[PDB]
DNA sequence: TCGGATGTATATATCTGACACGTGCCTGGAGACTAGGGAGTAATCCCCTTGGCGGTTAAAACGCGGGGGACAGCGCGTACGTGCGTTTAAGCGGTGCTAGAGCTGTCTACGACCAATTGAGCGGCCTCGGCACCGGGATTCTCGA
DNA sequence: TCGAGAATCCCGGTGCCGAGGCCGCTCAATTGGTCGTAGACAGCTCTAGCACCGCTTAAACGCACGTACGCGCTGTCCCCCGCGTTTTAACCGCCAAGGGGATTACTCCCTAGTCTCCAGGCACGTGTCAGATATATACATCCGA
């Protein structure tokens, strides 16, 4: 009689703000809205990254895709930020 | 003789106070009987939930806030303190909506 | 059962209270029949768009689901009830 | 009361109506006489169009009122 | 015999799913094969604009003297950095408020 | 020489042009214009069938999914009537065979 | 085993536009897993409904203007006057169009 | 005596027919070399298609087009007739593009 | 190279009177180049990038036309 | 320019309901192997972009007189803010009930996939008529008196 | 009120280029057949949305009074507008050179698909302390004299 399972990013986040402040709570309704708001930028980049694949006539898409998304859609320091931190993890998974 | 402030303290008081907190201003009851009667309209015998009720005027308090804001810019830039009916007609006109 | 005028639900001092956080300082007598009107035409269209988003799917519950979707779609998407 | 219609062909029809007449009703009334069947027929009366869901005395048609009729290829 | 199971989200130093990223990236209908490289990339991204996020409003929270987190810190947090109000421009967060100012003119004499 | 294809919606509208005023003509960059019009239309149209679809955890993109999102993208009289000849359409190729 | 003459899709719903070429668009545009077999039919029905309309009113605009051909002002002129057509293509420019003949009344000359 | 139009007259004559027509209104090389060195920000040694500077010439008029209008309108609502620049920032300001 | 000149005062006349304006100050020519210039930077930026990725050299007609749609500035009758 | 009255921020006790954490487990992610087509790479063709030279002529820049519009100052009266006594209905706390949303089985009708083939649609050529241009006269306005 | 000049529009003759139509052919939409599973229908279970009843008290309402601001009127001063004259560079036509976009063929390797195994994340249950309330008090601020 037990419910579905239902999907979540809970742990993720609480995982990072514990990783940066070692000493501080979140509630309830302030995760839901960092759930909304992870969603939200997930799909906007995907959908961007699928219409760029669509436009070159090509059928896959790669890193490379992704990084051009991001460089369209985020603001100038956070560009700059989010594709370093991506290429050294894309650097780092691959170097293992 | 009773103590009486000049006209415009009170108004700023108020506009502290209300800019410092976060709570809903609308009752519930009557927003609840006037989004059932609007809907009354497209189908009959609906039913509602309590999130869907929350999450409308949740909506409508940040568009009308939005909206007073806009109006009050509007308002000051033609060397004037009080709002008026021309103020909100010009904001929703160069907002591009008809 | 039939509701008939329930748009004068929205008091004065209510609209007032809006205003105040809006940053106003004297509003005319004249402001609060123009506010009502623009307040019924924005939930007369939402509403419109998430009783269509309700009956596709045969239901007859509206659920909140419903209203983000519609809010959405006019570009004044919401957080923090899920999706 | 009685409404003449200008058709295309050069030819002015007079139809038999009221001022509560419906659209759809006077479609049967030209289905009845003519033939031509209701999807291939619109209206101009004072340059405006006559659309099926309204009444004849919300668009004000009176006496010796006249009317457009176009016609236009619509297959199937 | 096999080896035990070590997650990509591990090999790539992360603290985000990336085998997750990469069944909804598959089953989104974006295109028609997914790379290897893609759950990476997106899972780095999403975890440094959290982390970004998650720090504004920390301070903004340990500003006012209290131990969690509510949606008027994220307000605050995010309506005071110009970049992250340029990315939020159209959203509206629930329980948020408003800015205090006021126009000068308006203030008494 | 090689030249590749390009496809383009311009006999269908010349005929629709044909059918509705006899004797008129088109340029070319009203050509121009009308395609962009219907590609414009046939993708965003498209893309909210598929979200419907999705959203309901549904594979499958019926003629349900089109008129609803046909009810939702256009305006009032323009919904009526492009939802009537839709469905009048739909009957007309069911019934033949 | 005689194969019967072919006869298109478009033809058998009294149509114009190509059913086929909107259904394979459909199929390889990346939008759903499998796709049925009546939504070719409503979109293209749709799709020429909104040309008439259009074309209709650009006929219209042009022959008010004494010529025979159609240009992209006798476009721009019949849908910014249409307030359905003008809502529907709100954020949309049209090149070669120009802007509708209006005036503000106060600037009009005194006496 | 010389005759003279009265302030005014000359400037509805060019209203009607400046938007009577559809032409273009900024000369094409002085923006074609304009565009060049904006763009040569971003990469050097490139180059352009025609059509493109003719697609950017087109929605930039457009656009200062639709600002003008609405700037009349914000100058228009001051009771005044003569257009400034506060009513430009006023405009920009409430249209949500001006942070 | 200051070719932000090149667009002269009576250039700016003529797109205003197509506007509908009557009077015009003496300031407006300075604003109205200004927001010309940011216009261009970004529409400009955006379409260098799509170049970019497309790993070409010349820009093409097409990604002008990605990059305005991408504003929600939709254009007609350019081979979209 | 001082001083009384009011509203707000500061400090202390207290008790509740939500946040943080431990378990069981089961479904989704990881390890190992194949096969097959998407994409990278080298070579060729030729189209369209960049560059320069001469004229010629319309458009831009400069200067001047002046009339009309922007802006400051002042008087008036009316509408709006503040406070008080009275009346209304929202909000909380329970109690009953049933329509309907959500889950489980099953069984068939519908859509994907493949081979043969034939007629719809695209590229190249050409030809003439609809529209652009120049010259002329009738008309409709403006601004002085 | 009236009349002399400019700007605009209607009409006629004429020439040019692009819009409409005709052939030829190759690729994609048809026709015919088979097979697997997506979803439509029927039944069951339990939740949460609707309806009601009573009481308390905070909020909405109506009214009186005073004053500050919205608006019309007058005056001044100066700064855009219309017009003439001189300068300049945009545009059009032509001629050259070659870089880079667009196909074509070939080959290696990256991802989809399948099977087996096991552990990570989710639903459930429980404790305890962060903070929301209530009370009392000190200080900042406003309006008169």
């Amino acid at each position: 009689r037990r419910k579905t399972r239902k999907e979540s990013y809970a742990i993720y986040v609480y995982k990072v703000l514990k990783q940066v402040h070692p000493d501080t709570g979140i509630s309830s309704k302030a995760m839901s809205i960092m759930n909304s708001f992870v969603n939200d930028v997930f799909e906007r980049i995907a959908g961007e990254a699928s219409r760029l694949a669509h436009y070159n006539k090509r059928s896959t898409i790669t890193s490379r895709e992704i990084q051009t998304a991001v460089r369209l859609l985020l603001p100038g320091e956070l560009a700059k930020h989010a594709v370093s931190e991506g290429t050294k993890a894309v650097t780092c998974y691959t170097s293992a | 003789k009773p103590h009486r402030y000049r006209p415009g303290t009170v108004a700023l008081r108020e506009i502290r106070r209300y800019q410092k907190s976060t709570e809903l201003l609308i009752r519930k009851l009557p927003f609840q009987r006037l989004v059932r009667e609007i809907a009354q309209d497209f189908k009959t015998d609906l039913r509602f939930q309590s999130s869907a009720v929350m999450a409308l005027q949740e909506a409508s308090e940040a568009y009308l806030v939005a909206l007073f804001e806009d109006t009050n810019l509007c308002a000051i830039h033609a060397k004037r303190v009080t709002i008026m009916p021309k103020d909100i007609q010009l904001a929703r006109r160069i907002r591009g909506e008809r | 059962k039939v509701l008939r005028d329930n748009i004068q639900g929205i008091t004065k001092p209510a609209i007032r209270r809006l205003a105040r956080r809006g940053g106003v300082k004297r509003i005319s007598g004249l402001i609060y029949e123009e506010t009502r009107g623009v307040l019924k035409v924005f939930l007369e269209n939402v509403i419109r768009d998430a009783v269509t988003y309700t009956e596709h799917a045969k239901r007859k519950t509206v659920t909140a689901m419903d209203v983000v979707y519609a809010l959405k779609r006019q570009g004044r998407t919401l957080y923090g009830f899920g999706g | 009361m009685q409404i003449f219609v200008k058709t295309l062909t050069g030819k002015t029809i007079t139809l038999e109506v009221e001022p509560s007449d419906t659209i759809e009703n006077v479609k049967a009334k030209i289905q009845d006489k003519e033939g031509i069947p209701p999807d291939q027929q619109r209206l101009i009366f004072a340059g405006k169009q006559l659309e099926d869901g309204r009444t004849l005395s919300d668009y004000n048609i009176q006496k010796e009122s006249t009317l457009h009729l176009v016609l236009r290829l619509r297959g199937c | 015999t096999r080896a035990k199971a070590k997650t990509r989200s591990s090999r790539a130093g992360l603290q985000f799913p990336v085998g997750r990223v990469h069944r909804l990236l598959r089953k989104g209908n974006y295109a028609e094969r997914v790379g290897a490289g893609a759950p990476v990339y997106l899972a780095a991204v999403l975890e440094y604009l959290t982390a970004e996020i998650l720090e504004l409003a920390g301070n903004a929270a340990r500003d006012n003297k209290k131990t969690r987190i509510i949606p008027r810190h994220l307000q605050l947090a995010v309506r005071n950095d110009e970049e992250l109000n340029k990315l939020l421009g159209r959203v509206t967060i629930a329980q948020g408020g408003v800015l205090p100012n006021i126009q000068s003119v308006l203030l008494p004499k």
